[PDB]
């Protein structure tokens, strides 16, 4: 017997579904969302890490001259100087007084620990949702893991379940992402091959083990001071170290809808938004024949106390008359009130109790015990505790019933005004008819 | 790593007054888990009093 329904995508919400087969007693299922995971698809762009300057020893060729030779190294810099007269601890070598030259060399290279501490630049699109749902009905417990899209069917005790695609298509990740350890940043990084010195991405590598490297750190050489051998140079500080100190905020403390961001793999968990359609297919063994279920007649509903609080702050009493004792399915047909139990013990005494939670001043709903029906109305007073540490267990519906006190007063005043207007209309019509008949 | 003491909460009408007692610079941050959150983060150094 195929069935369909929609359930809120709120973790821990006690959703209950009612199935009414016309040849069998009604059945009630319970579905609860334990855990979700929004999984985006990532494309790696480049990898950034702290750089390291390699400066070989100078080659002081003296009583001669040297010529610079080009090389294919990242950000290579080389120059030749004339007129150096170096000194060492034991004295000064290079006999030639002024006909000496020194060749300076330097370039940039990826650091030694780049493969343990680096930042990744990604492109994120087309998130995929995954969830873990707990279902119970009759005597069947169990939790399952399901991809939330209309193309995964899971069987739980002979029943086929298909969880449809999410109603909304909202993702907390922007188009471009920078990932560092366990933090996700919504950042717009410079393109590969166009990095600027001193900022994020001054040196870039296509992959952590890739041989190619593009480095732009404005390495510049300077003439050595007289009588020393030191190869001076100047260079703009590393951009990765700068980014570490002024990245600013994150996405873990910035994401909406109160969902935690985790890494490896990048995902957003327990992130309440939208609705999850559910498609079901149940066998005949789950239902019960109508002859076996007890017959319930003369069902009346009364309310003892009501306080529209987050927890179950309502007590309900049902009176009935039955022939035998067994088990019924208890359901509420309106979302203004949510019942705590899905099954109740029916007995020849004729009194059962239930618990419900509401968020409206004057709720009104219809409750069914097996096949009987009854209508409940209540007057609920506000609670006294200002703040509680647990989520709401109701559907957050505030509009009162048309039979409530405020709506009753509105009805009375409107009826009085309408009666006055109707009397006005009648008098005017009578006068006009008398005038016309003359 | 040490764990800082639990702050003292004072309930109000859709508002919480929060007492903070640090021994050394700790990071304090909060956010509202609605449709449009309201961010904050800070480096608390001495005893303070914040309303959230
Ligand atoms: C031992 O010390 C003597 C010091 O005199 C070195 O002689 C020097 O040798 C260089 C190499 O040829 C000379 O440089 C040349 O200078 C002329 C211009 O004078 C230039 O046209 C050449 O192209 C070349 O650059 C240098 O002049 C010469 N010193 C003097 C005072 O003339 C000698 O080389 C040293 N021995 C060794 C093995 O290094
Ligand atoms: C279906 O299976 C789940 C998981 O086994 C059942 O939930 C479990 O219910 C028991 C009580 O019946 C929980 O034990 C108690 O948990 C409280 C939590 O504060 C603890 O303080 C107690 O000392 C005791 O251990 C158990 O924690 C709970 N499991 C989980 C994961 O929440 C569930 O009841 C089963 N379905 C039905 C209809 O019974």
């Amino acid at each position: 017997y195929e069935h369909s329904t929609v359930m809120p995508n709120v973790v821990g919400f006690p959703y209950k579904a009612h199935i009414e087969r016309p040849g069998y007693s009604p059945l009630t299922l319970q579905m609860q969302v334990v855990e979700t995971s929004l999984e985006p698809t990532l494309n790696l762009e480049y990898i950034t890490c702290e750089y390291k300057t390699v400066v070989p020893s100078p080659y002081v060729k003296c009583c001669g001259a040297s010529e610079c030779s080009t090389k294919e190294k990242p950000d290579y810099q080389c120059k030749v100087y004339t007129g150096v007269y170096p000194f060492m601890w034991g004295g000064a070598y290079c006999f030639c007084d002024s006909e000496n030259t020194q060749l300076s060399e330097a370039y940039v290279d990826r650091s030694d620990v780049c493969r343990h501490d680096h930042a990744s630049a990604y492109k994120a699109h087309t998130a995929s949702l995954k969830a873990k749902v707990r279902v119970m009905y009759g005597n069947v417990n169990q939790t399952v893991d399901v991809y939330v899209n209309g193309d995964h069917a899971v069987t739980i005790g002979g029943t086929q379940f298909i969880f449809g695609p999410l109603s909304s298509a909202w993702t907390p990740f922007d188009n471009k992402i920078v990932v560092y350890k366990d933090e996700v940043f919504n950042q717009d990084f410079p393109p590969y091959g166009s990095g600027q010195p001193g900022r994020f991405g001054d040196i870039q590598s296509r992959t952590v083990e890739s041989n190619d490297l593009y480095a732009n750190t404005a390495l510049k050489l300077a003439r050595p001071s007289p009588g020393m051998v030191h190869v001076p140079y100047t260079q703009t500080p590393s951009g990765f170290k700068y980014w570490l100190k002024e990245k600013g905020t994150a996405l873990n403390t910035k994401a909406p809808f109160g969902c935690q961001i985790k890494t490896n793999p990048v995902r957003a968990m327990n992130c309440a938004v939208g609705n999850i359609p559910v498609s079901m297919n149940l066998p005949d063994s789950a239902f019960t024949r109508i002859v076996e279920a007890p017959t319930i007649i003369d069902l009346t509903c009364t309310v003892a106390t009501c306080t529209h609080s987050s927890d179950f702050g309502g007590v309900l009493t049902l009176t009935y008359k039955t022939d035998k004792n067994g088990d019924c399915s208890v359901h509420s047909h309106s979302n203004v009130a949510t019942l705590q139990e899905a099954t109740a013990k029916v007995k020849t005494a004729g009194k059962v109790t239930l618990h419900f939670s509401t968020a409206s001043a004057s709720p009104s709903f219809v409750v069914s015990l097996c096949s009987a029906r009854a209508t409940c109305s209540a007057s609920c007073e506000p609670p006294k505790d200002h703040i509680v540490p647990y989520a709401a267990s109701h559907s957050n519906v505030v509009f009162p019933d048309m039979s409530g006190t405020a709506l009753s007063w509105v009805q009375k005043i409107s009826g009085g005004l309408g009666a006055f207007a109707i009397g006005a209309i009648l008098v005017l019509v009578v006068v006009t008819c008398i005038g016309l008949r003359r | 790593v040490p764990m800082a003491r639990e702050p003292t909460v004072i309930h109000g009408k859709r508002e919480v007054t929060l007492h903070l007692h640090p021994d050394h610079p700790t990071l304090f941050s909060y956010r509202t888990l609605g449709e449009d959150p309201q961010y904050h983060e800070e480096w608390v150094t001495a005893a303070v009093e914040r309303t959230i």
